[PDB]
């Protein structure tokens, strides 16, 4: 079983900020990390697949990078709708573990 | 010529060393009976498109075919079967009271790139050498046939272009001219290949003249004097203004055609005469689109 | 439009048998994996399994194999998450998803509404 | 016959059977063009030719 | 017997071990102008050894977002070596070319370059975007010289013609998994037996990535594309003072 | 005064009439023709040259029109997945409009003969995979799975030192000629479908891209012919040339 972890467990920022979260895998999934966005009381929404490919209908401010064991999701300019929980899962093996989750909240 | 390098020299070898030969193909290629192939080493199906050549695979080597005697003719895909069709190349308007040609005379620079169909047909090739058949159909804007006498004059480059309906050039002592009536059938003449070069080139990657090429004289880029065959002047034959507004449509039918250097066909809307300009903010895909690559 | 519609809010008791359905519309059915995701109240997403309906092929998570059965009726285009004996630890939101059309390695690209299962006495 | 040979296709490897009523050869009918094709000029312009059964890159 | 090749001309040699073949444009080898086709009566000069040799042009960098580039011939060599000097000193020029595009990568890189030769490659302007102003390209864009010019709209080849049909002309593909070089031998194409090397460009060499470059992090991120070319059967006539344009 | 009787069709101007017209320049001789490379005698010569077939005609915006010239192939689940699909009608609106054969067919009403589509794999050298390219003759709907597509004509393609394969679409027609198919009654002239499925998988080792692209190049065989020339409708002009 591949164990996925995310860092930081939760970060805070304001509109226009540059958010960045990291996902670490126990094993060496090549580039099969998927980033999902889930808002409270809503279903998960695929943002990034293949660790870099932007899903259709996603704003360009989302960027995926990394491979092997280290991956990163970056929001160039954080927006009000970008304050949600971001999960990383590995699709390389079965089971396809989900990340613990990283929550982004408005800072004050 | 004593040194050995001169004796065994290939300098001056003017013969064209061509690796191909044209063969008669009056009909489509026949099909041969082919059975299963269960072997190793030879793979007709597999190609290498990196070489830059088309696939030489055939039906016989990919499926089990039957003997088909193909008598379908290839005669309709020749250049004359494709270009010996008159098409609208020009339109000239002599209105009674307007601004385009209000003095009963008009000069039209001979250029067959003013209309999409004929232009896109001809520009399939880079070089073309042909004779032409020009037909002139004159009538009123509504299409009525009226009793009017018109003079068509061909003014090669360097001849005095008429500046008025009663200028001296209309004496046509040496310029070929046609006097026609609107009630007569449409005029029709045949023109030879009159370029100083061996063929008309619809594309000229260069500048006609030497010197500095600054921003002002950029419109001369692509201008080939070898294609500037002159002017076509049309007037109403008379000292007084004509009674009717007129329109003369010029249709060109190429014949004895030869073409060189086929090139990709235009997929963007033409914008200007004798110019490959295109709308940069309206670039469209060559064909239609679809939502997905797995649904049709 | 490609969409997945689930059964709906479900309330049961600890020891009955439940079978949560999810129907996919707007696309084929025997061409894409579906799979199920569990989210315990206040927790994150947990992958349960994947089902390929055409020639039903099921991959299970080790932590869920033996507790649930993922199946798929291709005739009606509906996946199922049958339970044999509900436990008190089955209260959660269950999402039926659909993996990326371009490749099953590209995650779950379509998501259903979600079914809230609540088992208590 | 006895007329100017000043057509655009004179001096070429093509056959023409045209009709003319004037002394200028370019005023003649288009006629028929010999059905000779050279696909390999554009389709297989390789210096070293390969056969169908032969893998092109050996 | 087909992937290894050695192109030797003048005092220059190119050895390639991942070649595909030699494409002879339109199945016609370059030749000298014949006496019947000759127009000018003065005796042309044939400096062949000093001009018929491989000159290496600039080096472009293939990226993952590269659109493509085009060069104009003989505009690239008008300022290079004895060939350039002869072109500037003479009014009439004639020659074919052997063009060799080089692009080597590892066996883990992937991508496809289309290398084509389009005769009379006239560059079209965007006509002010909306297609209302009869703008014309500047002199640098129509004759970019040895440095070349980068395509703005490779789909229409900056001329309104589809890239998809550019294989109608003599061409090859540099597919990184198959070959790392492409060789096209193009004859002298023109409606005139001779022409000026400073005003008219016989053709344009287009290098366009059809399949985008792609590799993995850690692999060499620099993938150069080099353009070498050899004039062949070069002839010059009309000798006077040297003129650059 | 030789008696004559002019018949109907007198004075009519027929644009496709091969006749004798009055020359304007007597005793004129054209500039002699020098040898120019690349002479074209028949249009079919250009039909046998392979031009890029835009199977991936999903994108429309001008920023990503180059992505239309190749379609992706990635690692799958080994379930005989469908890579791509298109129609085999060369004179019909779709992927074929981008080909030289497709544009030349727009100028002719009827066509006959076999087609060829060469697929070139532009992935890495270390990537392996097998595809199944299937031509389904007319009448058969779009195959729902690889097992159904295997019933029509097909070729199994293995990536290797030869980066390209050729699917020859044979001339399987009830009529000696086919008009250009389109939605409606003329779908009777449909040629069939072409479907690309995964045969085994797209495999690749560590350190190479997980995705590659396939480029399609369509052409016509030597039995191909066209008939009944006409005016094309692929492109129509607006804002008349200025
Ligand atoms: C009594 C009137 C006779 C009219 C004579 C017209 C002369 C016809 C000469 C051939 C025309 C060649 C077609 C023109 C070429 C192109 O449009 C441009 N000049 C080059 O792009």
């Amino acid at each position: 079983d591949i164990q996925m972890t995310q860092s930081p467990s939760s970060l805070s920022a304001s509109v226009g900020d540059r958010v960045t979260i990291t996902c670490r895998a126990s094993q060496s999934i090549s580039s099969y990390l998927n980033w999902y966005q889930q808002k409270p009381g809503k279903a998960p929404k695929l943002l990034i697949y293949a660790a870099s490919s932007l899903q259709s209908g996603v704003p360009s401010r989302f960027s995926g990078s990394g491979s092997g064991t280290d991956f990163t999701l970056t929001i160039s300019s954080l927006q009000p709708e970008d304050f949600a929980t971001y999960y990383c899962q590995q699709s390389y093996s079965t089971p396809r573990t989900f990340g613990p989750g990283t929550k982004v909240d408005i800072k004050r | 010529d004593r040194v050995a390098d001169m004796i065994e020299s290939s300098i001056g070898n003017s013969v064209s060393r061509a690796l191909t030969q044209a063969l008669p193909a009056p009909t489509g290629q026949n099909t041969q009976v082919s059975s299963h192939r269960l072997d190793t080493g030879e793979v007709p199906a597999l190609q290498a498109a990196e070489i830059g050549a088309s696939s030489n695979t055939s039906d016989e080597s990919m499926i089990e075919t039957r003997c088909v005697l193909n008598s379908h003719s290839t005669a309709e895909t020749t250049l004359d079967s494709f270009f010996s069709r008159a098409g609208l190349v020009g339109e000239i308007d002599l209105p009674l009271e307007g601004t385009t040609n209000p003095n009963g005379y008009a000069n039209w620079d001979i250029d067959i790139t003013g209309y999409a169909q004929m232009r896109r047909k001809v520009e399939l090739f880079t070089y073309m050498r042909f004779d032409a058949e020009f037909t002139f159909v004159a009538c009123t804007p509504t299409g009525q046939v009226v009793p009017q006498l018109l003079q068509y004059m061909f003014v090669p480059p360097g001849a005095p272009k008429p500046e008025s309906r009663e200028s001296l050039a209309w004496q046509t002592a040496t310029n070929p001219s046609v006097f026609v009536k609107l009630t007569d059938p449409p005029a029709q003449v045949s023109v030879p290949f009159m370029s100083p070069a061996s063929a008309y080139q619809w594309f000229y990657d260069g500048y006609p003249t030497f010197g500095e090429h600054k921003q002002e004289k950029d419109l001369e880029y692509g201008a080939c004097p070898n294609n500037m065959m002159g002017t076509f002047s049309v007037r109403t034959v008379g000292s007084s203004k004509s009674k009717y507004a007129l329109v003369v449509r010029i249709y060109m039918r190429m014949k004895h055609v030869r073409a060189w250097i086929p090139r990709p066909m235009r997929n963007q809307n033409y914008l200007f005469k004798a110019n490959p300009n295109y709308a940069g903010d309206s670039i469209k895909p060559t064909g239609t689109s679809r939502n997905a690559i797995t649904t049709l | 439009e490609v969409q997945l519609v689930q059964s709906g809010a479900e309330v049961k008791k600890p020891g009955e048998s439940l079978k949560i359905s999810c129907k996919g519309s707007g696309y084929s059915f025997t061409s894409y994996w579906i799979g199920w995701v569990r989210q315990m109240p206040g927790k994150g997403l947990e992958w349960m399994g994947i089902i390929y309906p055409g020639d039903s092929d099921t991959r299970y998570s080790p932590s869920f194999q033996g507790q649930v059965t993922i199946s798929a009726d291709k005739s009606i285009s509906t996946a199922y998450l049958q339970w044999s004996s509900l436990k008190a630890s089955d209260t959660a939101m269950y999402y039926c998803a659909r993996l990326h059309s371009s490749s099953w390695f590209y995650g779950m690209d379509v998501w259903g509404q979600g079914t809230t299962v609540t088992v208590s006495s | 016959s006895h007329e100017n040979s000043n057509s655009a296709t004179e001096g070429s490897t093509i056959n023409y059977t045209t009709i003319n009523y004037y002394k200028d050869s370019y005023a003649a009918t288009a006629g028929k063009q010999s059905l000779k094709q050279d696909p390999d000029k554009f389709a297989n312009p390789v210096k070293d030719i390969f056969t169908e059964m032969a893998a092109p890159l050996k | 017997s087909d992937r290894v090749a050695q192109l030797t001309i003048g005092n220059s040699t190119i050895t390639t071990q991942e070649a595909a073949n030699i494409i002879v444009g339109y199945g016609e080898w370059p030749s000298y102008c014949s006496d019947d086709d000759a127009t000018a009566v003065d005796k042309p000069t044939r400096p062949d050894v000093s001009v018929n040799r491989f000159y290496t042009l600039d080096t472009k960098l293939w990226e993952k977002s590269s659109k493509g580039w085009y060069w104009k011939f003989p505009d690239v060599l008008t300022e290079t070596g004895v060939f350039g000097q002869n072109a500037q000193f003479h009014y009439l020029y004639r020659s074919g070319f052997c063009i060799h595009v080089q692009c080597n990568a590892s066996k883990f890189h992937q991508g496809a370059l289309l290398v084509a030769i389009l005769p009379e490659y006239v560059i079209g302007t965007v006509a002010g975007g909306t297609g209302t102003e009869d703008s014309h390209p500047p002199y640098i864009q129509t004759q970019p010289g040895a440095d070349g010019f980068e395509l703005q709209h490779p789909y229409v080849l900056d001329a309104g013609i589809p890239i998809s049909q550019l294989t109608v002309c003599p061409h090859q593909w540099i597919n990184l998994r198959t070959n790392n070089c492409a060789t096209i031998i193009v004859p002298y194409m023109n409606t005139l037996p001779f022409d000026s090397a400073l005003n008219h460009c016989n053709f344009g060499l287009l290098v366009v990535p059809i399949s985008p470059l792609d590799f993995d992090q850690g692999a060499t991120p620099v993938i150069p594309i080099t353009i070498t070319l050899a004039p062949m059967c070069s002839e010059f006539a009309g000798l006077r003072q040297a003129v650059t344009q | 005064g030789f008696p004559t009787e002019l018949k109907p069709g007198t004075n009519q101007f027929l644009t496709t009439d091969d006749g004798v017209s009055a020359p304007i320049l007597p005793n004129f001789h054209p500039t002699p023709c020098i040898h120019i490379p690349g002479e074209v005698r028949n249009l079919l010569e250009l039909c046998q040259v392979e031009t890029i077939l835009e199977v991936n005609n999903v994108p429309t915006n001008a920023t990503s029109l180059m992505e239309r010239l190749r379609f992706p192939v990635s690692a799958q689940a080994g379930k005989g997945e469908l890579c791509a699909v298109f129609r085999a009608d060369p004179g019909r609106d779709g992927p074929w409009q981008s080909t030289m054969l497709g544009q030349l067919c727009g100028y002719y009403t009827q066509w006959s003969g076999s087609l060829e589509v060469t697929f070139m794999f532009t992935g890495s050298f270390m990537a392996t995979g097998k595809m199944l390219i299937a031509y389904t003759p007319p009448g058969g709907p779009l195959p729902k799975d690889r097992a159904t597509a295997m019933l029509g004509t097909h070729v199994i393609w293995d990536f290797g030192l030869q980066s390209s394969v050729t699917l020859v679409i044979p001339w399987i027609s009830n009529t000696h000629y086919r008009a250009h198919a389109r939605d409606g009654v003329f779908d009777y002239y449909t040629t069939g479908l072409v479907s690309i499925w995964y045969q085994t998988n797209y495999v690749v080792p560590i350190g190479a891209p997980n995705t590659a692209y396939i480029i399609a190049l369509a052409a016509a065989q030597k039995n191909f012919t066209m008939k009944l020339c006409k005016d094309t409708s692929h492109i129509l002009q607006t804002a008349s040339i200025q």
